[PDB]
């Protein structure tokens, strides 16, 4: 059982959230620019807490990955196949949401 | 016949890696555009609810808390957060 | 054992990083700021990276692993087949460290085939395929569960740490509740529509 480091000045629950931020796959500049793109259609005077952008990004990447997990789980072939839009849709109907 | 779509924004390799993170190793051409489109629609959906909360609070800033209450309304993604 | 003084100095820096991260988390970005490559959000991201590197260096200095107690660090056991040799290879497959661990059917089938071949189990093709399919299903559920918990136990920041669902403003304002209900119907149709749009496009090709 590996030795665990527990900083005296920062709780691990904080460290874990910062760690997950570094694991995100979409570049953060294009991500915030996509939020801007959406926000412009609502209201030109909208502001966003930085923390809100981060929450949006963490959840959005999870949402996308789960769509692929579901498609993966519904795809059973001896030889590997390329995933198409129809595959996502069916898997969503079998395993996915609403 | 074949054609390369232009964009500014979310790159093919990011989308390939998101798919891979879900176990999907091979995606078709349309998956790239579809992934960007789905991502945008999901964000619109969350932001629509978040701004509904923001306006209810009579604020002009969307807070992380507005985004949480919104996310909880979008189904399984954040299900169970906060207890 | 690492230098006590240097550990103390580095841990102070670590907390200094945390305070600045929190400050940036509270910054309010207008539309022009969301277009800025040096926005508070990007500064915040850079600092989280810097902090995680420092955390790692502190782990080394204290002769510890780099674990942080993430849910995805927890091993998922697999004992689903009647062949322990197969079970082991599957368990190894699904417990490779990091956020990208999620096999496809082919990965599971290969693991079954490889274990069978290595230990000369003499299992026929169709039996291997059934074994792999049952396994893939079982571990798929557990992998999604572990990631989901990893997300909800490690989400947000100090600004959201006092959230609880019973404080939702919609619970005591039916006008708000009604608009959110209307939003929900739209949101579901919008998602269906984009998923269907790309299916339709595939059909025209």
């Amino acid at each position: 059982k590996p030795h665990r480091y527990r900083p005296g000045t920062v709780a691990l629950r904080e460290i874990r959230r910062y760690q997950k931020s570094t694991e995100l796959l979409i570049r953060k500049l294009p991500f915030q620019r996509l939020v801007r793109e959406i926000a412009q259609d609502f209201k030109t005077d909208l502001r966003f807490q930085s923390a809100a952008i981060g929450a949006l990004q963490e959840a959005a990447e999870a949402f996308l990955v789960a769509l692929f997990e579901d498609t993966n789980l519904c795809t059973i072939h001896a030889k590997r196949v390329t995933i198409f839009p129809k595959d996502i849709q069916l898997a969503r109907r079998i395993r996915g949401e609403r | 016949k074949v054609l390369r779509d232009n964009i500014q924004g979310i790159t093919k390799p990011a989308i390939r890696r998101l798919a891979r993170r879900g176990g999907v190793k091979r995606i078709s051409g349309l998956i790239y555009e579809e992934t960007r489109g789905v991502l945008k629609v999901f964000l619109e959906n969350v932001i629509r609810d978040a701004v509904t909360y923001t306006e209810h609070a009579k604020r002009k800033t969307v807070t992380a808390m507005d985004v949480v209450y919104a996310l909880k309304r979008q189904g399984r993604t954040l299900y169970g957060f906060g207890g | 054992r690492g230098s006590r003084r240097q550990i103390q100095r580095l841990e102070q820096l670590l907390a200094l990083y945390v305070a600045e991260i929190r400050r940036l988390q509270e910054k309010e970005l207008d539309l022009s700021e969301l277009d800025d490559p040096d926005s508070a959000y990007l500064q915040e991201a850079r600092l989280k990276r810097k902090l995680i590197r420092l955390f790692g260096r502190l782990c080394e200095l204290k002769d510890c692993s780099s674990l942080t107690g993430r849910v995805i660090e927890q091993r998922i056991p697999y004992r689903g087949t009647r062949y322990p040799e197969v079970n082991r290879r599957i368990e190894r497959l699904i417990n490779k460290p990091g956020p990208d661990t999620f096999p496809d059917y082919g990965d599971v089938l290969r693991a079954v085939e490889k274990a069978a071949a290595r230990h000369s189990l003499g299992l026929p093709r169709q039996q291997l395929q059934l074994m792999a399919q049952d396994a893939f299903r079982d571990v798929g559920i557990r992998l999604q569960e572990r990631r989901h918990l990893d997300l909800i136990y490690n989400f947000g920041c100090h600004l959201t740490d006092d959230y609880r669902p019973g404080v939702d403003p919609a619970l005591s304002d039916p006008v708000l509740a009604r608009r959110l209900r209307e939003n929900r119907s739209l949101a579901m149709s919008r998602l269906d529509e984009v998923i269907s749009k790309y299916a339709m496009l595939q059909d025209k090709s």
